[PDB]
RNA sequence: GCCUGGUGUCUUGGGU
């Protein structure tokens, strides 16, 4: 829905790394160096950012009921 | 009375049952309820 | 309903006599109801659901 | 057989937890010219039959008010019949599931195609994994 | 007689080689860092008005979820062991957080950094969200558009680990000893020839392999553990290791004073 | 609905002591030990240590329910030796090893600073 | 009795202030359902 | 000041 704010399987903050995430994407790299830059080493945190899927952005368009 | 919100315009306003179910405003049909006047809490859990 | 109160328990569908066995209770946290695992065979019972 | 082992931590941080969110609906039905249900908070000196839950949670309008949590046997939407022939009106009112808890969500109040008032409760709740829950690859 | 060599170090992360000492109180320290050092939580959040698509105690989740500063938490109380009526300044601090979308455009992203520390036990150094530098916005709470509002008051409280996840000060630990199996406690898998199948540990070369022709040591114990803490930043490194072995030395002294006074 | 309370396995009731000893009369100098509101973390520290002495020829724990926090350990010594006392000795050899640990941690950390 | 229903924060113990509404109040032990899990607690009236 | 009643008949989709 949102990016999650710690990995479920070893505890690790990426919660702040999401924004960083999209920048490196625009810039060309690919996943698996944009994931090494911010140095998310163990697969457990890399899932967590490799595989979110950002819904939000969606729910938002629907137009505020107040 | 019962505070409550358009569904179209989102005019707040007041009505005693009585009245007919209808926005002041636009007319519309749908109209919802406003929240309580008492605090939630939740254990962040 | 307190400790060592005997019980009968029971899956469906009972295809013979060892479908219906008394336990005894042990009263513990938790909603499901627990069983040592060697009584899973007469009951052809397994925790799939 | 067939069970598996958790890393509660992992549920402490959300893992598999997920919305669960039910909707009641409720309307005016018409006996008469002039004889029909009303949705009001039942007063226990003018209506029969009452049931055993608390009545407390209801708003002047007859409708629960978003942000109040609810358990079971609560009454959320008061409506009353009258009984043909004071002391003449009979309880019909709707309460929350026995087995269910949570958080009044929204409340919808409109009318249906014959002109009587429609309302709709949606209530939210929150279900965390635990023991007996079931899970599939 | 424990030694301790640290490999390397920086503010959230140590790593470190642990000598003489027995595998149990590695694996102590091990637990106790993850489950039993205090850090400082969120643990009730009011909600005066959300307006946003995310709904209440999702919100209410996530901010359990952010990391503050625990420095001073040593000499805070517990909620449970207060003798005060309701909370106060001694056991909980308390924040605040209000943003809001103007303009019929654009997205206001809410960010852990607009969190403010309203009171809290002065002058100690508990309760800011940690930041990595000083222009970091932090973690992502919710995301609002025009007119949808947030305002909470959140009460933050001591807690350890074994509660709920939240209040752990640790992330992973690495853990690793004898990187050659000379120990024999594990039985190699293997297809064709175990060695090629099986990489290195990385600390293969801190140790040195075992010669061909040498007998088993039937006798040789476990004594070299290397381990790296890394934190959240709730807590740094080196007070993380401090505080578990302080909160482990306190745990046997109880056991040891109820031996006394059972007589 | 009924999920335990998670604080319960660190905060001891009022009526329920921390520590337990009774005797295992079936055998010479033999005690049962039940440690209430604790964990491996602690048990397998004390098991290991108490294993090493001389005078202790048996010493055991188990963890009867993972969904109780308790455990219970057994614990017997050769005639000369009162098993409780020998506990004790067990506890402080562990305190002094870890204030040491701590020191040497200390000093090395300054170092590296 | 006078204080069913109504409104309740708890000043001492484990669930100390913690919003809740008492559902039953036999004598001296209350029973408030609590907001923030969805659980209804036995309780002292000195809390 | 104790007692305290809320439907049925189907159909359809599911679980073991
Ligand atoms: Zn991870
Ligand atoms: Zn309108
Ligand atoms: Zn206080």
């Amino acid at each position: 829905m949102i990016i999650p704010v710690r990995c479920f399987s070893c505890g690790k903050v990426v919660g702040d790394k999401w924004d960083a995430y999209l920048r490196l994407l625009e810039e060309g790299k690919q996943e698996g160096d944009a994931l090494d830059e911010l140095k998310l080493k163990r697969y457990c945190c890399r899932r967590m950012v490799l595989t979110h899927v950002d819904l939000i952005e969606k729910f938002l368009r629907y137009n505020p009921l107040e | 009375g019962v505070k409550y919100t358009c569904g179209a315009c989102a005019h707040n306003f007041s009505l005693n049952k009585s009245d007919p179910v209808r926005c002041k405003e636009c007319g519309h049909r749908v109209i919802y309820k406003a929240r309580t006047k008492r605090m939630i809490q939740f254990d962040a859990r | 309903l307190m400790d060592d109160d005997p019980v009968l328990f029971n899956r469906q569908p009972s295809l013979h006599k060892m479908s219906m066995m008394a336990h005894r209770v042990k009263v513990m946290p938790y909603s499901t109801f627990r069983l040592n695992l060697s009584v899973t065979s007469p009951y052809n019972a397994d925790f799939d659901g | 057989e067939d069970s598996m082992i958790m890393n509660q931590s992992s549920i402490d941080r959300g893992l598999f937890r997920s919305l669960f969110f039910r909707s009641y609906m409720d309307q005016e039905k018409r006996f008469g010219i002039s004889i029909v249900e009303e949705f009001e908070k039942p007063t226990r000196a003018t209506t029969l039959r009452l049931k055993h839950g608390t009545y407390e949670k209801l708003d002047e309008d007859g409708l629960i008010a978003p942000g109040v949590r609810v358990s079971g046997d609560d009454i959320i939407i008061g409506k009353t019949t009258p009984i043909p022939p004071y002391h003449t009106k009979r309880d019909a009112s709707t309460p929350l599931r026995s087995t269910e808890n949570g958080i009044v969500d929204q409340v919808l109040l409109t009318t249906n195609q014959e002109g009587l008032k429609f309302v709709k409760v949606r209530m939210r709740t929150t279900k965390v994994p635990q023991i007996g829950d079931k899970f599939a690859s | 007689e424990p030694k301790v060599n640290i490999i390397n170090a920086q503010d959230d992360e140590v790593e470190l080689m642990l000598s003489d000492v027995n595998l149990s109180l590695a694996n102590s320290l091990r637990r106790t860092m993850l489950a039993e050092v205090p850090t400082l939580a969120i643990d009730l959040v009011e909600i005066k008005m959300n307006t946003s698509v995310l709904a209440d105690e999702f919100i209410s989740h996530r901010l359990g979820l952010i990391p503050l500063v625990s420095e001073d938490v040593e000499e805070m109380k517990y909620s449970r062991d207060c003798t005060c009526e309701d909370y106060c300044d001694e056991c909980s601090v308390v924040l605040e957080l209000s943003a809001r979308h103007e303009g019929e455009e654009g997205t206001t992203d809410v960010y852990s950094s607009s969190l403010i520390k309203v009171s809290g036990p002065g002058n100690l150094n508990v309760g800011e969200p940690v930041r990595r530098d000083d222009y970091d916005q932090g973690i992502l709470l919710c995301k609002l558009r025009n007119h949808q509002e947030l305002n909470i008051r959140c009460i933050a409280k001591k807690g350890i680990a074994k509660e709920h996840a939240k209040w752990s000060p640790c992330s992973a630990i690495a853990f690793e000893y004898d990187p050659h199996n000379k120990l024999k406690h594990t039985d190699f898998w293997f297809e064709v020839d175990a060695k090629k199948e099986w990489p290195d540990s990385k600390y293969a070369t801190w140790e040195e392999p075992p010669k061909p022709g040498e007998v088993f040591d039937y006798k040789a114990k476990p004594n070299r553990f290397y381990m790296t803490v890394e934190t959240t930043g709730s807590l740094k490194a080196n007070q993380v290791f401090s505080r578990g072995i302080k909160t482990l030395q306190e745990k046997l002294a109880n056991v040891l004073f109820e031996l006394e006074n059972s007589r | 609905m009924n999920a335990p309370d998670r604080f319960e396995l660190f905060i001891l009731p009022d009526d329920v002591p921390k520590l337990k000893i009774t005797p295992d009369s079936r055998v010479p100098n033999c005690i049962i030990i039940k440690f209430e509101r604790e964990d491996h973390t602690l048990a397998n520290l004390l098991r290991e240590e108490l294993a090493l002495y001389p005078d202790v020829t048996f010493v055991a724990y188990k963890v009867e329910h993972p969904l109780f926090a308790n455990f219970v350990m057994r614990l017997q010594t050769e005639e000369g030796t009162r098993p409780k006392q020998a506990l004790e000795r067990a506890c402080a050899s562990i305190i002094n090893k870890l204030k040491t640990l701590d020191h040497k941690f200390n000093e090395e950390w300054n170092i590296k600073n | 009795d006078p204080t069913l229903n109504k409104t309740v924060k708890i000043r001492q113990g484990g669930y100390k202030g913690k919003i809740g509404i008492v559902k039953e109040a036999n004598g001296d032990r209350f029973r408030v359902e609590l907001h923030n899990p969805n659980k209804t607690i036995p309780i002292p009236c000195s809390f």
